[PDB]
């Protein structure tokens, strides 16, 4: 389908996407903290040697600077691939992302833009990351028209989605689930290929209930589907959202019109979490089809704890129990 | 003898704190006195008459437009305005020392750069009125100018955000082998923002061909500089980042021109940032240049009168035209949020269209394009 | 009920609250850009003269510094009342608010806190503010456990809610609707009084539909209620949410169990807006009572425009039309 | 003759950029050489034997604990650790020059300050293990220490955020007439953050009794200082903010002590900030102090051996105890988010309790308190 493949874990698939990008786009540069020696999660190994120190380089330790600097590169039309070392540390750049990058094209009447910016950042829980190496900030960014927010669930998906982000003519934030960096490998095409943005993927068809998640949590809901089938004889339709904004309203609504039930799950805290936007939209569009209340199985409304992580996360049991109750409603 | 990677320095065997020199700070570079007289002949740029007249007519035309739009604002004809009074020389002097294609990032005191670059009066007006002629499609507050043709990046309200952006554009210019420099203007208040520290440091470590132009007029809204910083203004910060730095008299168009011209030359040749801090008041740049013209025999009261009349007429003609144009179609509130309009955003646009069909009497649709 | 009153507009009621606070709390200080001469919206007039330059003072122009500095004052137990000049400019402080202020008590096991911090900021549309003097950022903050977010609809409400924020033992963001600063005055008690946080107010009882809003938008929904009564014979229950987080779930759900319909409105953009959280929660809790889909009438998913403002805002006609359709569903 | 409110300076009639002096930067203050010999007798603080022994045993005890916890981390007994190797002298030397009640803000290299302040080994361990004895209730990553009794504000992972907070606490101290100073530690990497520019500037304009202590060890993770800044380290930035500044040899506990003691004295008397940049490596502070002790006749090989044994035993005793304690009740993941638990948060806590009743077999409840 896509030419020769090799087994790659998620960090390798990121390197491959970045390599493909710099090979085909002579404007493209990669920068951030500690990117030059290959990055703290290895995502840029070999790239400075292959493409040159003027193209893969370290910045000072200043996230607001990293994003402002990336916006400026993109204003000249050059492809700027910025790294933020953990998603938890994207906040100092919030004003540059929200007030500047997201608004740049609109506010200038399209005289200027920063479409050729992509910000990539490790994201989500990692077992022991605690408050500042665990966060999933996508809902903060979801309320900001003018940026795209994209989160893959695997190495094949990561390379295709990241290539799309890099090439998309809008500033994109690409969140890489860091617990998957060295998890299982899968076959990934060596040459470039794209997966469309704003398109959810139905990974398993079903008829009784729709399950929606993104990132690592897709694997959790896949397992929940299996538990529901085996233990309850319930047929689950499993959907990976992939793009947080602009999101694929049509695919989710079509599924819920068919099943009549929806459960959305994410690691991020419940309140103001992106599940609230999906839930309220699906309720508006599929109201007459809803057999039970749409359920949200999310992280608790606390900071992300160190020793308590096993009790914090919306794991397969929490999702399964919510599902069981919804099936019984 | 010290072996530390973080700094290059000798040992000292006695405890001595380093004291800032604030009472006698970095001196203020001057070329002409308040009577318009050249002080040091070896520093005279000897600009030709046509260029110097252009500096003078750019400044005064800006001042004419300020007067009229400021009155327009007082009447609520436009919703907002910022004047350039006292700024005219720093902007026209520095713009004159740039290449036409050098990229400009700024804030809301930079209209003179556009005026020097022959930005049409009709388009300054179009932006303030948000009318159909505005390429910004009426989306921003007045005085938020931008021009892709004249390499003047659209102004945004959040202070200092353009500083690290300017550095990124300069890095990209370096790679492109542009032989282009970027200039970035900001006030002494804006220099307190974290983004200023980001831009100055990145420009030095990444070796970018950028001029940082700080306008120090002693105040940020109500805040005097005694509450803004305690070092020797902004120029004294440059050397701490490794940035070559100078302070100039912002009322002296020649001192500004000379410093900007030399900063541009070296920034582009060496790929290193330069910082110019221009001192102004918030003894005027226009007066001082007028005195100079009057010495060369290059101006006189008759020419001053005719130009005053001609410039008022040109500004009035643009003003009247701008007020009479319609505003853009309300549809334009939805485009350019992304390059391509997302289906869900198009849905919102269709919902406004349907709404206006039914409730349109309640909207001021009179003067919007249809 | 509350002792002697005087007519005050919203800026005056803010000054009164701040005056009352500094009179009764010798630790309290007020600081930010241009606060010393009385502020760009007059909210601090007279306070430096009355209480001293060490208590009401200007900072350098640096929002991240303002909030970090306020957190430090609060860490010593002193009351810190920080001003951010427009809510649009709160973003540079996002990391200090979200990573630091909100998490300070939790992450230290309550060994340290910044409960005595309050951040006040002008908020919402003003007719011609465009992208950066119009914003309503409450949904960005709603996803951050550990902060409170409070928005009043009037001078009486502003003084009582602000006094509560200042005295509450948690970092609070208090958003002042700037279009109301010099709007109509009303009677406001001269002496201090408190309005509880996390408590919505039913301002008009009704039986057919529940309307929820906050800030200036409360006045819009009050008018919508009147239009619905006069034009449709529809009885609306009008509710001012007042606190965005933690929000008063119980008052909203009780109302919807009674009426069976809900319309939520806010100036902020629809997507990821706080109406999504209210909608998804009400749907979970009041599912069997819902006669029609919960409707959200919000700003569009664009930056906030200059010349197009009259067409952007969710005005009384947009709300009325949504309501009419919901009544007919 | 210049009349500008923004700066105090003369005119100059020739164009001259100000060049940074980076090749011969601010010299490095030293008190003892690498052989532990005092270089300049007038600078000797002549600390008494008991205090100097305390400096030495604090450093070595920290080093003993580092060795053991670093090995524990390699085995996955704890999830994370940061050592203090090379940091021991800057932290113990500076802590010794402070008052016991002076408030400390820091980052993850500041454990030695707590060790000097007699923070129990059991509590360093409790935090790394997240066990029932941790007053932080197991919520943060290892090495994120805090102690209200010892005036050591809890560490957080985001770099530099504590810098403007430290300034606010110092402003409040000033008002309280504390006669207290705040010290704020950060690395040279962290100094690049916008919050560093915020803290330095606010401390100067608001006249705060604060010591900024920058640890320059030449690297921020993989990034050498050549990619971090281009001025003369961090000390050269101080004077640009109006901040009295000094650079010291961080391998010299006496130079650190002297500079911190004098900074504390003047900061508290004058209500002005001081910046100390301590140069280290990432010729060790412990070795250099040992040589000094050995000259005074204050230590010898027998005492070194007995102390090595005693310190290993004390650390081992704490280690074993820490590993055997249970973790806190999982309920504690809900408290202190706000002072009082919101009803909706209590609802989430009840939902976890119900969940664990049914699915508890699938959770590692073995070693959590019940
Ligand atoms: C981040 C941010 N904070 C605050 C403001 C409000 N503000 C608009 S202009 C100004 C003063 C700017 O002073 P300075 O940079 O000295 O420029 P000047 O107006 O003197 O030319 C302020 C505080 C803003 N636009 N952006
Ligand atoms: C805002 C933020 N960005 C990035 C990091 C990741 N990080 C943890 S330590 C470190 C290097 C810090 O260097 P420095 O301040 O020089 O301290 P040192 O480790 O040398 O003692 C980095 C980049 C972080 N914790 N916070
Ligand atoms: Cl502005
Ligand atoms: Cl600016
Ligand atoms: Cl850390
Ligand atoms: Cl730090
Ligand atoms: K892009
Ligand atoms: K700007
Ligand atoms: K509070
Ligand atoms: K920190
Ligand atoms: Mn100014
Ligand atoms: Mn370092």
């Amino acid at each position: 389908e896509y030419g020769q493949t090799q087994k790659m874990n998620l960090f390798q698939s990121v390197t491959s996407a970045l390599d493909n990008s710099l090979a085909k786009d002579p404007t493209a540069v990669i920068f951030g903290e500690d990117v030059a020696f290959g990055g703290v999660f290895r995502c840029t190994v070999g790239l400075r040697d292959k493409y040159g120190k003027d193209r893969v380089f370290n910045t000072p330790l200043c996230e607001q600077g990293i994003v402002g600097f990336g916006i400026g590169i993109a204003v000249t039309g050059a492809t700027a691939i910025a790294e933020i070392q953990f998603a938890d540390y994207i906040f100092p750049a919030f004003d540059q992302i929200v007030n500047e990058a997201a608004k740049y094209r609109y506010r200038s009447g399209d005289l200027f833009n920063c479409g050729s910016l992509t910000i990539r950042s490790p994201w989500g829980c990692v077992g022991h990351g605690a408050l500042y190496h665990s966060q999933s900030p996508e809902a903060f960014f979801a309320h900001c028209p003018g940026i795209k927010v994209v989160i893959p669930r695997s190495p094949f998906q990561a390379k295709g989605l990241l290539l799309s982000c890099i090439e998309d003519k809008n500033p994109c934030i690409f969140f890489e689930p860091k617990i998957l960096y060295r998890a299982a490998a899968e076959e990934v095409p060596i040459e470039p290929y794209n997966i469309p943005l704003s398109q959810a993927e139905v990974i398993q068809e079903g008829s009784d209930v729709t399950l929606v998640a993104w990132g690592t949590q897709v694997h959790v809901i896949r397992e929940v589907a299996s538990m529901a089938k085996e233990k309850l004889g319930v047929s689950c339709e499993v959907i990976d959202l992939r793009t947080i904004i602009p999101w694929d309203v049509d695919t989710i609504c079509k599924s819920v019109i068919k099943t009549g039930r929806l459960l959305i799950s994410h690691e991020a805290p419940l309140t103001g979490g992106f599940a609230s936007e999906i839930s309220s939209t699906v309720q508006e569009e599929c109201f007459l089809n809803l057999e039970a209340p749409i359920s949200r199985v999310c992280g608790y409304d606390t900071p992300f704890p160190h020793i308590f992580e096993p009790f914090y996360i919306p794991d397969k049991w929490k999702c399964y129990d919510a599902l069981r109750k919804m099936i019984n409603y | 003898k010290p072996q530390f990677p973080g700094a290059s320095a000798e040992f000292i065997d006695k405890l001595e704190f380093i004291q800032p020199n604030v009472i006698s700070g970095i001196p203020i570079y001057r070329v002409m006195d308040r009577q318009g007289q050249i002080i040091n002949p070896s520093e005279d740029p000897h600009l030709p008459k046509e260029k110097v007249l252009k500096l003078y007519k750019s400044m005064t035309l800006l001042n004419t437009m300020d007067r009229i739009l400021y009155e327009s604002q007082r009447q609520g004809r436009i919703s907002f305005y910022m004047t350039n009074y006292g700024e005219e020389g720093t902007h026209v002097g520095s713009a004159a020392a740039l290449d036409n294609t050098d990229l400009v990032f700024g804030a809301y005191r930079e209209a003179g750069v556009l005026m020097y670059r022959d930005y049409p009066l009709e388009l300054f007006m179009a932006q303030c009125y948000g009318n159909i002629s505005d390429l910004g499609k009426g989306r921003q507050m007045p005085v938020h100018y931008g021009c892709k043709e004249r390499h003047f990046v659209t102004i945004s309200s959040p202070l200092a955000t353009q500083i690290p952006q300017a550095v990124g554009a300069a890095y990209a210019a370096k790679r492109a082998n542009a032989n282009r420099v970027v200039i970035c203007y900001f006030g002494e208040g804006a220099a307190s923002e974290g983004d200023a520290h980001a831009g100055f440091n990145f420009a030095a470590t990444l070796e970018c061909p950028i001029i940082f132009f700080c306008r120090n007029n002693g105040y940020a809204i109500s805040t005097p500089t005694s509450e803004q910083y305690r070092g020797d203004g902004i120029a004294a910060r440059g050397p701490g980042y490794g940035i070559m730095s100078i302070r100039v008299d912002g009322n002296d168009v020649f001192a500004v021109y000379n410093a900007t011209k030399e900063a541009r030359r070296r920034a582009v040749a060496e790929n290193q940032p330069f910082l110019i801090e221009a001192m102004t008041y918030r003894d005027h740049p226009i007066s001082r240049l007028r005195h100079y013209l009057l010495s060369q025999g290059w101006w006189d009261e008759e020419q001053e009168k005719a130009w005053r009349k001609q410039s008022r007429r040109k500004v009035m003609e643009a003003f009247e035209q701008a007020e009479r144009k319609p505003k853009p179609n309300p549809n334009l509130l939805f485009s350019d949020v992304y390059q391509e309009m997302p289906a869900q955003l198009r849905k919102q646009q269709e919902s406004l269209a349907r709404h206006l069909q039914t409730y349109g009497e309640h909207y001021p649709l009179d003067h919007f394009d249809k």
